[PDB]
């Protein structure tokens, strides 16, 4: 692939700032689900990407 | 010459039985009486008990 993969990789460095505010969110939702499952004696994998973090600076 | 497949001479079966007593509160779940409603997930290929009301009883046929 180099043409069909290049703007993937250039995005692969681009959108990592578009989850500066979600890279906390995506791990905080599982660390207790990993915790409570080890001490029982639950949420799906939802990563809401807003428009705002992908329209202010990528066209 | 053909040996017996192991299914020929059994004349017996197997069974299983889980637990929901204070041994679950001793130290550690797989036998909470879940309903039918929440069951479609990773609970496919496991051992789960479900309560209910039995309807549509067929007969006994030789398999």
């Amino acid at each position: 692939p180099d043409a069909v993969f290049g703007d993937r990789v250039r995005r692969f460095q681009e959108f990592l700032d578009t989850f500066t505010s979600y890279r906390d969110s995506v791990r905080s939702i599982q660390v207790y689900n990993s915790n409570n499952a080890a001490n029982y004696n639950i949420l799906p994998h939802r990563i809401i990407i807003s428009l705002d973090d992908l329209r202010e600076f990528d066209r | 010459t053909e040996l017996f497949p192991p299914n020929l001479t059994r004349r017996y079966f197997l069974y299983f039985k889980p637990l929901s007593q204070n041994c679950a509160r001793r130290y550690r779940i797989s036998s909470k009486p879940l309903s039918v409603r929440q069951i479609k997930g990773d609970f496919l290929g496991q051992l789960i008990t479900v309560r209910g009301i039995i309807t549509r009883v067929s007969d006994v046929k030789p398999a």
